[PDB]
């Protein structure tokens, strides 16, 4: 996150924190990713494309910090992995960019709400906050160009969506951005959502419930002057989601 | 290869 506040999981507490095992035995960040109910996380397909061997990743709710044990914080391993099988990358598009995770600890439990872990709720069919509505942001990604680490402290930002119209300008994104996203940025280009942010929320208020709208999945830069960030648009794809879990 | 968002945790980043 570009910009923003840094904040705690009680204020995001639906934010999966996804990490990766290295052959070797390191533990690197990968995505962020969102919890849609007790055994399901959903995140973005290209966060696992080249690595998709379920094993190798560990996913991690009710976490604050990206490498210290937060007090509450629940460790899963993934049971079942589902990336999107129309899944595509352009120079900078993204398509189909969503994922599924089945969560499950070792004992074999899923998530047990607490106060630093809740569900977020899904969209209804159709069914988006209009342009220029306000929605949050949430994820570890990196802060300035120049990060060689991501943050120790999980970040927020407040970004407004953009419209189709204006995201398919000629310096905006022309044709590359689809009816299937959603573009979001911040007005005067100083806030966004950055690389290792993928994954993770897009969260508006649609009437008065707090709602995954967006998944983050791809953008020129990070808070650059005319291109938003652009995030998987969840109200397309709730047949794919209710099928696959 | 590619940087940014979308990126993350891929060969070519």
């Amino acid at each position: 996150i570009i910009g923003g506040e840094f904040t705690t999981i009680e204020n995001q507490p639906w934010f999966a924190a996804i990490y990766r095992r290295h052959r070797g035995g390191s533990v690197t960040y990968v995505c962020g990713g969102s919890l849609i109910s007790p055994c399901w996380v959903i995140s973005a397909t290209h966060c696992f494309i080249d690595y998709p061997k379920k094993e190798d990743y560990i996913v991690y709710l009710g976490r604050s910090r990206l490498n210290s044990n937060t007090q509450g914080e629940m460790k899963f391993e993934v049971e079942n992995l589902i990336l999107h099988k129309d899944y595509s990358a352009d120079t900078l598009a993204h398509h189909n960019d969503i994922a599924l995770l089945k969560i499950r600890s070792k004992e074999g439990r899923c998530a047990q709400p607490s106060r630093t872990i809740q569900t977020i709720a899904l969209p209804s069919m159709y069914n988006d906050p209009q342009f220029g509505t306000s929605c949050e942001i949430t994820g570890f990604g990196k802060e300035q160009s120049t990060d060689y680490l991501y943050p120790e402290q999980l970040k927020m930002t407040v970004v407004k969506l953009i419209s189709h119209r204006e995201c398919q300008q000629p310096h905006y994104y022309g044709s590359e951005v689809t009816t299937k996203m959603l573009c979001a940025a911040d007005p005067q280009w100083k806030t966004d959502s950055c690389q290792g942010d993928s994954g993770g929320p897009l969260v508006c208020s649609l009437q008065g419930r707090m709602t995954l709208t967006g998944i983050v999945s791809w953008g020129r830069g990070c808070a650059l002057k005319d291109k938003p960030g652009v995030y998987t648009r969840v109200s397309h794809f709730l047949p794919w989601i209710r099928s696959h879990t | 290869g590619x940087l940014g968002r979308g990126c993350e945790n891929h060969r070519c980043l």
